[PDB]
């Protein structure tokens, strides 16, 4: 999945076929440096990608001043009333009108969906 | 020409008075925006 580098070159690991042990080795193109992975998975590929946004939601969206807030939808984490929200503020999104929430206490940050 | 010199008697003209409507219609009017903004409102609800 993601990159690993080598330790003498600092260069991209490539995947290399040892045709011996029918193990997988990532060896770099600089150096003889060798490695064994864990992944065990050279590629993959999701096409479907709803990716939930709850990751890339920063918590410091609460100072937006041009944002809604709602007191209707108490914090699940620190029961705060006040609450931002807005939609999916996504492109490349085929079709989304859901809501997320971020509290607006200071050092909660909780993001939810409901 | 006839009825130039005819209209001549009658006249014609536009105004405020021709364009300014009753309470009752000015109710109307109002209940029906308010009814469709409502169910604007709804529609925006169900679709969060
Ligand atoms: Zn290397
Ligand atoms: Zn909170």
């Amino acid at each position: 999945v993601g990159i690993r580098f080598c330790q003498e070159c600092n260069n991209m690991l490539y995947p290399k076929e040892d045709k011996e042990n029918r193990i997988l080795l990532y060896a770099c193109r600089n150096c003889d440096y060798q490695q064994e992975a864990d992944n065990s998975c050279i590629y993959v590929n999701k096409i479907t990608h709803e990716v939930d946004e709850l990751t890339q939601i920063i918590a410091d969206v609460s100072q937006d001043p041009t944002l809604p807030r709602t007191e209707d939808h108490p914090c699940q984490k620190c029961g705060h009333k006040e609450a931002v929200f807005f939609q999916s503020h996504s492109a490349r999104a085929e079709d989304a009108m859901r809501l997320y929430y971020v509290c607006t206490a200071p050092h909660c940050g909780h993001r939810w969906t409901e | 020409t006839v009825i130039n010199n005819w209209l001549l008697i009658e006249g014609h003209t536009i105004g405020i008075g021709d364009s300014i409507a009753d309470s009752k219609t000015y109710q109307d009017i109002q209940n029906t925006i308010k009814k469709a903004k409502q169910d604007v409102i709804e529609v925006i609800e169900k679709a969060h």
